RNA sequence: UUACGACCAGGGCUACACACGUGCUACAAUGGUAGGUACAGAGGGCAGCUACACAGCGAUGUGAUGCGAAUCUCAAAAAGCCUAUCGUAGUCCGGAUUGGAGUCUGCAACUCGACUCCAUGAAGUAGGAAUCGCUAGUAAUCGCGGAUCAGAAUGCCGCGGUGAAU
RNA sequence: CCUCCUAAAGAGUAACGGAGGAGUACGAAGGUGCGCUCAGAACGGUCGGAAAUCGUUCAUAGAGUAUAAAGGCAAAAGCG
């Protein structure tokens, strides 16, 4: 990952000088990146989930895992332990490569993309963004496709504060505002 | 709409009422029946009372209403 | 990383041809052609756009 | 191909495929192809990347879907919020 | 009979949960589009039609010419034929609705005009019970004129083209 | 036949007293080793909301325990 080798040389010290931190262990870093896909309409066809798992595999470069229903809800017609989503978690080299790819290649491919909301942090430095169409990732090809799916990209960082989280995200080149 | 070569249309009788209103800088609502006169930026800010057939409903003219006719903001029919 | 359960993950040379900027990054994509960078010949992927190229009336008439 | 952020059909002719872009009809596509220099009878699939990016640059002039939908929606809003007759029919 | 008479301005006759009656345009390949190349009749024109030239993507605008017309003009007929393409897709079908910019007529185009241009691209893939017209230059289909009319026909009244089945 | 109360702080204790369950289930839902921690609330996030899946922060248990109730349960007796 080139972004990890760039953060370990330039971005860390730049973030420290920016936030005015008196200790190098205070500057934030991204701990993990989690890609999720709610396929709640599954357990009735169980082919939508197959396609979602394939899309997650191609997008992330890592075999994902099927997430079951933690409770039974009649309104969503779901019973316990029913496969209703897909998730993958990327750490270290895999997450740095994925985030570099997402910022460079894939994030300009969002249709009518003005920017990403800067108030979308949860309040502890972690960011979450939604991708309404999984074709913005070049890994998935337009010829063979099940349908148009979406995905959550949650960036979990070591920042404890909103402002530190967005400073760390913006140091990487994240498209904000 | 109209022809650009002809020029903007404003009734002379209401144009006189606004030449006797923007020099004075009054806020008196000018009461008018000519809905066929286009709102120009000349009287932007003041108030007119446009006849909608039954009553003289008030139209305070704004900055983004110029170019429209005075009747556009005085509906004549009542659906419900 | 568990062995042989993950997809093929290899370096890919993405290239924004509008600004002619390269992005070397491992990815799951399988490109048809392969173009040589300063190192070896990576699978080459053209790009239409990337992070380098993406971004009164009365008086007139 | 991929022009103006959408995936226009590849097996169609250029002048027909480009109309799939919201904001490009057939005469605007004809004018785009006149400037670029490509015959409207050539398939988009057999189009070189250099001329594909030339067509992208030529398209970047006209207000396509990303800007067009915003501008049209705000144009409608300018009448809906104004309370004029046209806006009163627009809301209903 | 200082009003149920009379005059003026604005609005309405153009509203739409809806229903029905007459139609027009379609749902395409016996077709759409782009190039060429043909063949009419009838009617209108000073309350006007405009040759031609230039400007404009266009509607149109300016100059200018002929003609009260078997003289000049509306005006090019379209369907048709040849070539290319589309290759059965809600599409290169369909063109409603909406956004923007204009041209004319007219004191005046908001309610509430007609056209032009660009963008959008809705339903619609042949239609239930039921029901209508037509016996030959007819039906079907294709264009073109006129009355009313400053402007405003998919209606009305006509004209010819191709042209059946039973 | 089981659980609570009546039942008077050991046990037991009646009424055609007041309230509920049982006449099964399971070859794993048993044994062991190893590992894990729930419910809810708030915040952020494509469809996706009051509530699906994902991330964060609080959270001795306000959950779960095959089933009635009681008593228990972190060495979990709960979950893989």
């Amino acid at each position: 990952a080139r972004l990890k080798a760039l953060y370990n040389n330039e971005l860390k010290q730049k973030i420290k000088e920016e936030l005015g931190l008196d200790n190098v262990m205070q500057v934030p870093k991204i701990t993990k990146i989690t890609l999720n896909m709610g396929v709640g309409g599954a357990s009735q066809d169980k082919k939508l989930l197959e396609g979602a798992v394939a899309d997650m595999t191609a997008i992330a470069g890592q075999k994902p895992v099927v997430t079951k229903a933690r409770k039974s809800i009649a309104g969503f017609k779901i019973r316990e332990e029913w496969p209703i989503g897909c998730k993958v978690t990327l750490r270290g080299e895999q997450m740095y490569e994925f985030l570099d790819r997402l910022i460079a290649v894939a994030i300009p491919r969002v249709r009518d993309f003005r920017g990403f909301s800067p108030k979308a942090f949860d309040g502890r430095g972690n960011y979450s963004l939604g991708i309404k169409e999984q074709i913005v990732f070049p890994e998935v090809d337009f010829d063979k496709i099940d349908r148009i799916r979406g995905m959550d990209v949650t960036i979990t960082t070591s920042a404890a504060t909103d402002d530190e989280g967005r400073a760390l995200l913006k140091a990487f080149g994240f498209p904000f505002k | 709409p109209r022809s650009l070569k002809k020029g903007p249309f404003i009734d002379a009788h209401l144009f006189a009422k606004v030449e006797n209103a923007l020099e004075t800088n009054s806020r008196k609502p000018i009461k008018t029946w000519s809905r066929r006169s286009m709102i120009l930026p000349q009287m932007v800010g003041l108030t007119l009372s446009v006849h909608n057939g039954r009553t003289h409903v008030p139209v305070i003219v704004s900055e983004q209403m110029v170019g429209h006719k005075l009747g556009e903001f005085a509906p004549t029919r009542t659906y419900r | 990383m568990r062995k042989d359960i993950h997809p093929d993950y290899h370096d890919v040379l993405f290239h924004d041809t509008n600004a002619d900027v390269f992005f070397l990054t491992r990815s799951t994509v399988k490109t048809k052609t392969t173009r040589e960078y300063e190192g070896s010949e990576y699978p080459y992927y053209p790009l239409d756009i990337s992070s380098a190229s993406h971004p009164a009336s009365f008086n007139k008439r | 191909a991929r022009i103006a952020g959408v995936n226009i059909p590849d097996n169609k002719h250029a002048v027909i495929s480009l109309t799939y872009i919201f904001g490009v009809g057939r005469t605007t596509a004809q004018k785009i192809l006149e400037a670029v220099g490509i015959a409207p009878t050539t398939k988009v699939s057999q189009l070189d990347d250099i001329q594909l990016d030339a067509i992208r640059a030529q398209v970047a002039n006209y207000m396509t879907e990303g800007d067009l939908r915003r501008e049209v929606s705000m144009n409608i809003k300018r009448l809906v919020d104004l309370g004029c007759y046209r806006g009163i029919r627009h809301r209903r």
